[PDB]
């Protein structure tokens, strides 16, 4: 996360940390108590999977293990397009104060919309934190995101950010949770390298166009 | 250039 700032403790209590040999490569977003979406180009053969976390280094934290995901079907098709994978936990998770699954917008995303955007990427110094950060990014048109994204914007993505505040999700956020007036619309899924730039916001997963797929996985 | 935050397409 470029120029946010660390988040309030437990105040995203969906987020997951998708870890490998306990090093962070991606972030997800629990959807359900036995349910985490992610981006596709963070699926792994199996996932340890921090949830409750605050720090990556806590009263209520679990880690857990997931060896069943599955990619959209079109991820890819076109390239970087339809950006997300449901992760399906070994044990469902009883909701607790600090891990507690979010909603998904029933809306989908419109130029103005205020959104926060959490993970445990990059920051604008370049290093890697260890507490999880927190920043405001707002929505802006699909014209904004198909001219900027040319050749490659499509429906199942949308932009947020690109201020002059140059916050913006970086590498390490991907898979992570956009939520735009309090619900989940995106997944953090691609963006201009470098990341910050004036300007520039970042590509996200246009969930509200996946509901239908992501709730007929889950009750299959 | 853009990336997967991975695919990079060079733009």
């Amino acid at each position: 996360i470029i120029n946010g700032e660390d988040c309030s403790p437990h105040s995203q209590p969906w987020q997951a940390a998708l870890v490998m040999e306990n090093e962070l490569f991606c972030s997800g977003v629990l959807v359900h108590p036995q349910w985490v979406l992610s981006a596709a180009h963070c699926f792994q053969n199996s996932y340890t999977i921090g949830l409750g976390l605050h720090s990556l280094e806590e009263p209520g934290s679990q880690m857990v293990e997931a060896s069943l995901s599955v990619r959209h079907p079109e991820y890819n098709r076109p390239l970087l397009a339809n950006d997300l994978m449901l992760i399906k936990l070994d044990e469902s998770v009883s909701e607790s104060d600090t891990i507690r699954s979010i909603s998904i917008a029933s809306q989908c995303p419109t130029a103005g919309n205020s959104c926060l955007v959490s993970g445990w990427g990059l920051l604008a110094n370049g290093r890697m934190p260890t507490v999880l950060q927190c920043v405001n990014v707002s929505v802006v048109s699909e014209e904004v995101c198909s001219k900027l994204y040319d050749p490659l914007y499509h429906p199942s993505m949308f932009c947020a950010g690109g201020g002059q505040d140059q916050k913006d999700s970086c590498n390490g956020d991907s898979g992570g949770p956009l939520i735009c007036n309090g619900y989940l619309q995106g997944l953090v899924s691609f963006g201009k390298a470098p990341c910050g730039q004036v300007g520039v916001p970042g590509v996200y997963t246009n969930l509200c166009k996946f509901t239908e797929w992501i709730e007929k996985t889950v009750q299959a | 250039g853009f990336c997967q935050r991975p695919i990079c397409f060079p733009n």
